RNA sequence: CGUAAAGCGCACGCAGGCGGUUUGUUAAGUCAGAUGUGAAAUCCCCGGGCUCAACCUGGGAACUGCAUCUGAUACUGGCAA
RNA sequence: CGCGGGGUGGAGCAGCCUGGUAGCUCGUCGGGCUCAUAACCCGAAGAUCGUCGGUUCAAAUCCGGCCCCCGCAACCA
């Protein structure tokens, strides 16, 4: 129920850094990011309208590590909610526990963050939570349990988080290894290379 | 700053005495994403020449649409030959839910939210004409009030 | 400058075509019918003519180029004299379809005429054979009749003054296409839809066309004096 | 619904459908309010409980309906001139 | 050489991002304008987008090479 194949392959098909590697090195030093995977990779794929919508949807899914059935449920929930459907969908994806623990920095990648959550290293509000998709609420506190507070992977992940734009909507402390989810992020705080209208249009066909 | 889009390229034939003369037609739409949109139809013996003629023709003969915050003013109906085209203002976030040709023209004219539905022949040439005619026959509260001799608040 | 009902009526501006040829759109400006001929209501002509004169004056003051278009046998020489004497441009032979909308191609012909004309002054048509001195001379004659009034215009004009809206429908339509206002003397059998400044009145009498042209030429002259 | 499928060959005419203008009246249609009812579950909204979700659950909304009572009288109907 | 930036009519600048349009200012030629010059106006001429290549219906634009320019770059007794 999880993609286990090569990671940089997806980044090359999207033609964009999907943050599937930690960031110790450059993606251009780790792969040929400019070339699509496979035998016919150098060719320039002329993409139709359905193609551009599909590629946008696949980019978001591969960033967050969400398969299609669960992602479709997210769209249904986002459409049901009040406001804007695309911004609501991005809000749900950002509220996933894997994304939150990654954003505060207890994980090099979202795969590393997901393994920590799965292996019961994380506590929200004082309770061990094993479920990756768990939707964290505003004012919640996410912590690394004492048993796992020794892991060198956590330490090095915190260092790498210091080298990225620090999210404005969460409050982290690397001494106690506890973060606070203050509010739900807005479209101003998320990367604007996403094009949510394509996803909304795709699911409205 | 004018976004351009080629909607359809189509090969036609003339059947001269010696045989068939194949030529190409290109349908394109240009717009400034802020209420101005035009369409151009160009023919030539090669695809690049055809699209070029169409783009130039489309940059000229553009018109102005009274857009309301990326949406329509009110539900409009457009009709050209055998193509009918219904369009409706929608709420922010819906996207542009329109058909095949209507998608290109609305995107380039700056409409970000609309509910559209084509009734009748979906020939791209006639569809583009009908949707542009509908967008052109759409009035805003300011001009409606000026026409009726009232204030906008009087018309609400 | 200023005209009045008596002057218009002496020149025969009130006369129109016969009833069976009229334009229903032209009904408002029709006074009555006398002996199966329409009569044009000068009470509409005078204020419209004065209003057209005011707009023409304003364009002339802003250094706008005025294209005098009239090609009937009754107004060819009249329009040539008025445009020469008002320092503006004219067409008084068959209007070339696309003079305005196809200005790029028409401009290449203008350049050809200028080169041919200078060559004639220089003497180029001496080295070539006698036939090549008559062919080129014949080419210059034709190019003068057609584009001899707009060889110095150098661009699209800012107004057209068309004598006959009926006869010169092509010129009016090209003007409407480009964006150029039209001031047109419009008879009873003509369509005033494409005209921006309609001036009802007879357009076939030499006396009437001379009346309109003298007034228009004086207004443009005074507006350029400024 | 001229030519793509589609105006009965034409007319008269019963039932039926529709009805110029004015006043008065009635209150049938119509509209407004109120009351009773429209089982619970299900769908929808705001919450709560299962580590999350599915699932379960509290309250609300809704159930576009019907019936009765009290009003309005523009329009349609009835009656009268 | 290292890293970064730049090259578009004679000059100075947009256009590049989103692939389809050579624009803006000065200058040059001719005319009007001026007695003439100046000022002003109108035209006309002037770039193949450093070059070599690839991408692709289509390249100033996307990619690479070479050419140069500029900033940074650790070295002078
Ligand atoms: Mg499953
Ligand atoms: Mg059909
Ligand atoms: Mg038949
Ligand atoms: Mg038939
Ligand atoms: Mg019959
Ligand atoms: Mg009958
Ligand atoms: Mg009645
Ligand atoms: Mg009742
Ligand atoms: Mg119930
Ligand atoms: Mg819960
Ligand atoms: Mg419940
Ligand atoms: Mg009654």
């Amino acid at each position: 129920a999880r993609y286990l194949g090569p990671k940089l392959k997806l980044s090359r098909r999207e033609g964009t850094d999907l943050f599937l590697k930690s960031g110790v090195r450059a993606i251009d030093t780790k792969c040929k990011i400019e070339q699509a995977p496979g035998q016919h990779g150098a060719r320039k794929p002329r993409l139709s309208d359905y193609g551009v919508q599909l590629r946008e949807k696949q980019k978001v899914r591969r960033i967050y590590g969400v398969l299609e059935r669960q992602f479709r449920n997210y769209y249904k929930e986002a459409a049901r909610l009040k406001g804007n459907t695309g911004e609501n969908l991005l809000a749900l994806l950002e509220g996933r526990l894997d994304n939150v623990v990654y954003r505060m920095g207890f994980g090099a990648t979202r795969a590393e963050a997901r393994q920590l959550v799965s292996h019961k290293a994380i506590m929200v509000n004082g309770r061990v939570v094993n479920i990756a998709s768990y939707q964290v609420s505003p004012n919640d506190v996410v912590s690394i349990r004492e048993k796992a507070k020794k892991q060198s992977r956590v330490k090095a992940a915190l260092e790498l988080a210091e080298q990225r734009e620090k999210p404005t909507w969460l409050e982290v402390d690397a001494g106690k290894m506890e973060g606070t989810f203050k509010r739900k992020p807005e479209r101003s705080d998320l990367s604007a290379d996403i094009n949510e209208h394509l996803i909304v249009e795709l699911y409205s066909k | 700053e004018l976004q351009e889009k080629l909607i359809a390229v189509n090969r036609v034939s003339k059947t001269v005495k010696g045989g068939r003369i194949f030529s190409f037609t290109a349908l394109t739409v240009v717009g400034d994403g802020n209420g101005r949109v035009g369409f151009g139809y160009g023919k030539a013996r090669e695809v690049p020449a055809a699209i070029q003629k169409a783009m130039e023709k489309a940059r000229r003969n553009m018109i102005n649409v009274a857009l309301n915050n990326g949406t329509l003013q009110h539900p409009v109906k457009g009709v050209h030959t055998g193509s009918r085209v219904f369009m409706q203002p929608a709420s922010e976030g819906t996207g542009i839910i329109a058909g095949g040709a209507m998608r290109a023209v609305l995107e380039v004219a700056g409409v970000h939210n609309v509910l559209a539905k084509a009734y009748g022949s979906t020939n791209p040439i006639n569809v583009v004409r009908a949707t542009i005619d509908g967008l052109e026959n759409m009035n805003s509260p300011e001009m409606v009030a000026a026409k009726r001799g009232k204030s906008v608040e009087e018309i609400l | 400058a200023t005209v009045s009902m008596r002057d218009m009526l002496k020149a025969g501006v009130h006369f129109g075509h016969q009833t069976r040829y009229w334009n229903p759109k032209m009904k408002p400006f029709i006074f009555g019918a006398r002996n199966k001929v329409h009569i044009i209501n000068l009470e509409k002509t005078v204020p419209m003519f004065n209003e057209a004169l005011a707009e023409l004056n304003k364009i002339a003051s802003r250094k706008g180029k005025i294209l005098f278009v009239g090609t009937k046998r009754a107004a060819s020489e009249a329009v040539k004299d008025a445009a020469l004497s008002c320092d503006q441009f004219f067409v008084n032979h068959r209007w070339l379809g696309g003079m305005l909308t196809n200005w790029k191609t028409v401009r290449q012909s203008i350049k050809r005429l200028k080169d041919l004309e200078t060559q004639s002054q220089d003497g180029t048509f001496d080295k070539l054979t006698k036939k090549e001195a008559l062919m080129r001379t014949r080419e210059l004659e034709k190019l003068e009749n057609s584009l001899g009034g707009i060889k110095d215009m150098g661009g699209l004009p800012d107004a057209l003054f068309v004598i006959d809206a009926d006869h010169e429908h092509i010129a009016i339509k090209e003007a409407n296409n480009l964006g150029i206002p039209v001031f047109a003397i419009v008879d009873t059998n003509s369509d005033p839809d494409g005209v921006d400044f309609v001036i009802p009145g007879n357009d076939d009498a030499i006396r009437a066309v001379t009346l309109y042209l003298g007034a228009v030429a004086a207004t443009v002259r005074e507006g350029r004096s400024q």
